[PDB]
């Protein structure tokens, strides 16, 4: 026990944007989060909710035109991107709420 | 034509950015301000400066010409 134990310090979330430009690369990632509360928080069932009616899309998916998810649905119809995905991370106190997605150079824009 | 998507092809290059929410508007305004303000200056006077003063010293000298071209004295 005793000394030399230390506490996590939170973390400071920014706001900002890191673009690595490369256009040999055939297919975008973008990958867009607000800061969220963090583990123990009960918001996250609620977050979770709502991310799940968003929900994900892979170009495997049956069923485009069809799905509830309105992003996914209308993703799928247009051929907006090859797949994406929404997620909830958390850390102590912290955390990146938001969504991940693949798709063609020209279909970034729409898809955000 | 135009538009984002189909300009021009880039490669290797990151672009680390800043919310505005996160960053102040003015930041060391007359701090860095004004030395890169004489330093523009400085990087141009010697451009643009010496034909204005050139048409200063012939718009003064003109002008005194003028006025002392109509007066007489002898004759």
């Amino acid at each position: 026990d005793e000394d030399a134990v230390p506490t996590l310090s939170p973390c400071r979330f920014t706001g900002s944007q890191i673009c690595h430009r490369e256009d040999g690369l055939p297919l975008a990632h973008v990958a867009i989060a607000v800061e969220g509360p963090g583990w123990a928080h009960p918001d996250n069932v609620a977050l979770q909710v709502a991310n799940a009616i968003i929900g994900h899309y892979d170009c495997t998916y049956g069923g485009g035109a069809h799905l509830s998810s309105p992003l996914a649905s209308i993703a799928a119809t247009n051929k907006l991107c090859q797949s994406f995905q929404t997620f909830n991370i958390c850390y102590a106190d912290t955390g990146l709420l938001g969504a991940h997605f693949v798709c063609d150079h020209m279909s970034i824009d729409d898809m955000m | 034509g135009r538009q984002f998507g189909h300009l021009t092809r880039v490669r290797h290059v990151i672009t680390y950015s800043l919310s505005p929410f996160e960053q102040r508007a003015f930041p060391h305004y007359f701090s860095k301000g004004i030395p890169n303000v004489l330093r523009r200056t400085r990087a141009c006077i010697l451009r643009v400066a010496p034909p204005f003063v050139a048409f200063y010293l012939v718009y003064t000298w003109g002008t005194q010409e003028f006025e002392k071209s109509k007066r007489k004295n002898p004759a």
